DNA sequence: CCCCCTTTTATAGGCGCC
DNA sequence: GGGCGCCTATAAAAGGGG
């Protein structure tokens, strides 16, 4: 066990209200939305617990962004799909999934990324003209993590919070191999 | 349409002439164009876009490393797109390259700058020494290298000002005096034991 | 086939612009 | 020089537009 749990950072998912929308009638009845289609195409809504902001499509479908917990990204992906219903639309709440979640840590010891990089160019990219952090592609759990020299690390790509926790223990021990 | 190999062949030739690149170059970056043109590994791009990436990995398996920026110059393509081709191209081939040293850019720099093989080497001792005492931790190996350019040559007599270095090394001058605020502080154990400070190691630059 | 648009988030070096 | 705010990179969904 490395002991350490990494914190569950955003979550994205999506939800289908089933009927089609009208965005511009939504973006003018409700308060905190927003709609611009020269920009974007769809409705970007904000309630402030739990603290999210939305992406609501004409389709009937939207994505959710911001929770920090699968019972906390549905809890508002519901409060999102009322104030649609209550502005007068035919609102469901069909095939809610969460599609990634982002996690992170601190392992709390530097690490070597040259020397990380060196043992595992099969999954790592580590190119100071391109980005500080080393870029891990796990492959089992299929989670990419971001390995930075101050011993953060990010994980992401995640369908459900296991993977998460498994790609940190993976990656743990040869962190560890690589202290400064 | 495959003999559309000949149009990259001649756009790569065309990009390695703008910065004088010995033949081996040339012609790795033709077999890596060719290897991944005929795998059809990276599908929906710019066969510059590819030739550019291809170029650019092989300066850096030639031993002589070409800055993503200094490609950029000689193409028609962003660094953005050099560098994400860059990643693809590796994984298609099932191909690494050996990560970028400080020492990989001392030699063309110090030339380009025109200063004294003494000083290249104070830079290139300066430098090497700076990340073994771990003084610029997450710093790219550019980024140091133009700082200890910089101390060497404000050391010498061949003074260099942080733009000129800057422009050479294509990194920008804050970039370079963050660095430099990096090693400043160990300044006496960085140079070379026998070094003729034409400036003495205190009157060094004071960022 | 690919990229862009936009939103969210941790992380962090580099750099345009005032 | 000083320092803000955006670039770069990660995943992923939405649904066009190119």
């Amino acid at each position: 066990g490395s002991g350490i749990v990494p914190q569950l950072q955003n979550i994205v998912s999506t939800v289908n209200l089933g009927c089609k929308l009208d965005l511009k009638t939504i973006a003018l009845r409700a308060r905190n939305a927003e709609y611009n289609p020269k920009r974007f195409a769809a409705v970007i809504m904000r309630i402030r617990e739990p603290r999210t902001t939305a992406l609501i499509f004409s389709s009937g479908k939207m994505v959710c962004t911001g929770a920090k917990s699968e019972e906390q990204s549905r809890l508002a992906a519901r409060k999102y799909a009322r104030v649609v219903q209550k502005l007068g639309f035919p609102a469901k709440f069909l095939d809610f999934k969460i599609q990634n979640m982002v996690g992170s840590c601190d392992v709390k010891f530097p690490i070597r990324l040259e020397g990380l990089v060196l043992t595992h160019q099969q999954f790592s990219s580590y190119e100071p003209e391109l980005f500080p952090g080393l870029i891990y592609r796990m492959i089992k759990p299929r989670i990419v993590l971001l390995i930075f020299v101050s011993g953060k690390v990010v994980l992401t790509g995640a369908k459900v919070r296991a993977e998460i926790y498994e790609a940190f223990e993976n990656i743990y021990p040869i962190l560890k191999g690589f202290r400064k | 349409s495959d003999r559309a190999m000949m149009n990259a062949f001649k756009e790569i030739t065309t990009m390695a002439d703008r910065i004088n690149l010995p033949r081996n170059i040339v012609d790795r970056t033709n077999n890596l164009f060719k290897q991944v043109y005929e795998q059809k590994s990276l599908k929906g791009r710019a066969n510059d876009a590819i030739a550019s990436a291809c170029l650019y990995i092989a300066c850096r398996q030639e031993g002589v490393p070409r800055t993503f920026k200094e490609i950029c110059a000689v193409s028609r393509i962003s660094k953005k797109e050099i560098g994400r081709c860059f990643k693809l191209i590796l994984k298609a081939l099932e191909t690494s390259v050996d990560l970028i040293t400080t020492g990989d850019f001392m030699s063309r720099f110090c030339s380009n700058l025109c200063l004294p093989k003494q000083v290249q080497m104070a830079a290139t001792h300066i430098a090497r020494k700076a990340v073994e005492l771990d003084l610029v931790p997450g710093r790219s190996p550019i980024s140091v290298a133009a700082a200890a350019i910089y101390m060497a040559s404000q050391a010498s007599a061949e003074k260099r000002t942080q733009k000129e270095i800057g422009d050479i090394a294509g990194v920008a001058d804050v970039t370079i005096r963050q660095s430099y605020r990096l090693i400043y502080p160990r300044a006496p154990d960085l140079f070379p034991t026998d070094f003729k400070f034409d400036t003495p190691v205190d009157k060094l630059p004071q960022l």
